[PDB]
């Protein structure tokens, strides 16, 4: 009862603690700051530093342990929801592993192949009658050898554990969990070695939702951006492949020549210094440069290298800036869709603003009552909550094509007043 | 009851002689109505469903209209209560069907983590998505609903 | 009030000249560029400080001696371990710098930490000139748009 | 002016066939028949 209240508590208490551990990350990073050089801790007025400090470090590990267990609570089930639901409906209507037998990609998928002998497989799609229906229908024809490859404190050995199992390689699978399980392993390195503990604040990245739009118009072009970026360093690279080759002896971080001259005849730390400097030079690749004596080489150094930083200053910040206010724009693009089509065209409908408001106010109560789109949903709760049986043959016959999943129930969004007017 | 005005005193007393006069005169609200007024709720639920789908076959009709109105405190009280959808199940008009809307399962629907997945869902298909299996992932995302307010009402 | 202040003080008397911010109203445009969007502007600042922070978090448990103001060494090697001075002294040359936070460092001898050094602080200047002109350029000019 | 370039690529696909271009509008009306309008009313590989 201790176990399964705090269960359903971490269940009811949950993103507020998240909420929490934001903030005991800001008080983290309040105080370390506060070092000084063997390490220790300053001391000001405040006589509590360092147990207080121990308590709270020691006490966020706890706090990400917490949120683990009420993560495990958390949307798991709709995890393995969706999970139990994809397998069993590409059993139900494809049968993947009967005939199908898919690829080496996805073995997400091919690692279900074992669990569908787990007797306890379809548990979290509530949907005990895919196996049988799927023995009858796909297995008959293909065999009882098919069916067999199918079919075929206390207690802690004495159950369905590779079912569990499965279970739990399918968990490792996510990404949510792996990120907030990536930072509980911060909170227990931090237990080990409490300096790279500060190190958590990855968190707010997917803290406040508008900081992940923030990061979002970073990353979703980011394929495009890293892969530029990469190609970017090769012309760079290249160039510094073309700025060596003539010009070899020159340039020297060098007290004048008494201390021995820095030019780089090492073609690859001199593709590090050019690279750094590019990297964090500002004016170009001029500033470590000789005075332009005028050699019939240096007419030609000082204008090849004046263009070519500044050829520098075309490209990667044109792939800067057009890349980054780009995807700030397509990132407006999105959202303005939505509020367009939310105030056209309804998912049930998709007809438009324009029949619903020759009924004046027609297209306020068309969204609010004739597609309505958590009522349709409400009413597969109803078909949920009912019997076929006790279903009308109005609702089991929808209910008949959400056995065939053929949707035809479900209009061209033309409504009551469209079949007369 | 007189101070919340609500009745006809005729049929407080009504309710009154009706409801217990008990242990000294005392009642109680529950084992009074609820066992049986909650079931003859869901039917004058139903009656209101019936009168509505009345107008909603058959509008414009001022007996109608009159029995209506005369029974709208009702049709004032279901109506989230009420379920009502449009289909087309192969009687080939536009064919509207009205139903239940559990009001336990809107608040569940009141989970506000619900309401924004539901937003998510709704960018989800406004930026992309096949106009055929639209309806088929919406419905997808529905059971998925489902299944999470499972979650959420056994907390 | 300013004006008042004026009274009693002439010299923050000139203060008054935020008043053309809603004065000729094509300038009230500009600030309203500024602040119509200006929630996710200065929510986003505070975020790219708290980067810079963290970065200088990060920008310093290795790097611990290097870069000094001081006089090669003889005057007094000004190099932070404090944490705070620091962030003080890292958002400070990360912020009025020019070439990132690359300015200010030990030219490589070539330490097998200073090839780390190096290519770590060249890119995490670069890094910054990623990520807080893009805030810049990008949230103004769609704000104009 | 790339993103231009193919966002109306990507409308003109979804509204009208090269050998249909009407729109994405009588074959809904038609429900799927856009779907299918694209694979078989104009299925551009097969008049090739
Ligand atoms: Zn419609
Ligand atoms: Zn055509």
């Amino acid at each position: 009862a201790y176990q399964q209240k705090l269960l359903n508590y971490f269940a009811r208490n949950f993103y507020n603690m998240r909420m929490l551990a934001l903030f005991v990350a800001f008080a983290i990073n309040f105080i370390l700051l506060f070092y000084k050089v063997v390490h220790y801790v300053l001391e000001e007025s405040s006589g509590y530093m360092e147990p207080t400090l121990r308590i709270l470090a020691i006490l966020h590990t706890v706090i990400s342990f917490f949120c683990i267990i009420g993560y495990y609570c958390l949307k798991v089930p709709l995890v393995i929801f969706k999970r139990e639901k994809e397998v069993a409906r590409k059993l139900e209507f494809d049968g993947l592993y009967i005939t199908e037998q898919p690829s080496e990609d996805d073995i997400k998928g091919q690692w279900d192949r074992l669990v569908i002998n787990t007797q306890s497989f379809p548990n979290n799609y509530w949907d005990k009658f895919v196996k049988r229906k799927v023995m009858d229908k796909y297995g008959e024809f293909y065999g009882r050898d098919r069916i067999s490859e199918l079919l075929g404190s206390a207690v802690l050995n004495s159950i369905d554990v590779k079912y569990q199992m499965w279970k739990l390689g399918v968990v490792f699978t996510d990404n949510s969990f792996l990120y907030l399980a990536w930072y509980m392993t911060m909170s227990v390195l931090g237990h080990y070695n409490n300096f790279f503990f500060a190190a958590h604040l990855l968190d707010i990245a997917m803290g406040f939702k508008t900081l992940r739009t923030i990061l979002s118009s970073v990353t979703h072009n980011g394929k495009q951006l890293v892969l530029t970026v990469g190609l970017l360093a090769v012309v760079v690279y290249l160039y510094t492949v073309v700025a060596f080759n003539f010009f070899r002896k020159f340039y020297n971080k060098s007290e004048d020549g008494d201390t021995p001259d820095m030019k780089c005849d090492d073609m690859l730390t001199c593709y590090m210094f050019h690279m750094y400097v590019g990297v964090r030079a500002g004016g170009g690749i001029g500033d470590e440069i000789e005075d332009p004596a005028g050699d019939e080489y240096e007419i030609y150094r000082i204008i090849f290298d004046i263009t070519f930083f500044f050829f520098v200053i075309v490209i990667l910040l044109a792939i800067i800036q057009g890349l980054i206010i780009d995807a700030f724009g397509e990132l407006r693009d999105q959202q303005e869709q939505v509020k367009e089509d939310m105030e056209t065209k309804c998912f049930i409908c998709g007809i438009g603003n324009d029949y619903f408001d020759t009924v004046p106010h027609g297209f306020e109560t068309h969204t609010l009552q004739e597609h309505n789109l958590a009522n349709y949903l409400f009413f597969l709760m109803y078909l949920i909550n009912k019997d076929e049986t006790e279903h009308t043959g109005q609702e089991s016959y929808v209910w008949k094509m959400y056995q065939e999943r053929c949707w035809e129930f479900f209009p061209a969004g033309d409504c009551f007043r469209k079949q007369y007017e | 009851m007189e101070s919340h005005k609500h009745y006809t005193q005729s049929e407080t007393e009504f309710l009154l002689s009706c409801a217990e006069t008990d242990e000294n005169e005392t009642l109680d609200y529950e084992e009074f109505v609820k066992r049986f007024h909650e079931p003859a709720k869901d039917i004058g639920f139903n009656v209101a469903v019936l009168l509505t789908n009345l107008s909603e076959h058959m509008p414009n009709d001022t007996r109608l209209q009159t029995f209506l109105e005369l029974a709208e405190s009702v049709l004032n009280y279901f109506q989230p209560f009420l379920g009502r959808i449009e289909i087309m199940g192969s009687a080939k008009r536009i064919e509207r069907v009205y139903f239940e809307i559990s009001e336990s399962s809107r608040t569940q629907w009141e989970k506000p983590q619900v309401k924004e997945s539901k937003r998510q869902f709704i960018f989800d298909v406004v930026n992309e998505g096949g106009e055929k299996e639209k309806m088929e992932l919406f419905v997808n995302f529905c059971e998925d609903t489902i299944f999470e307010m499972q979650l959420a009402a056994q907390i």
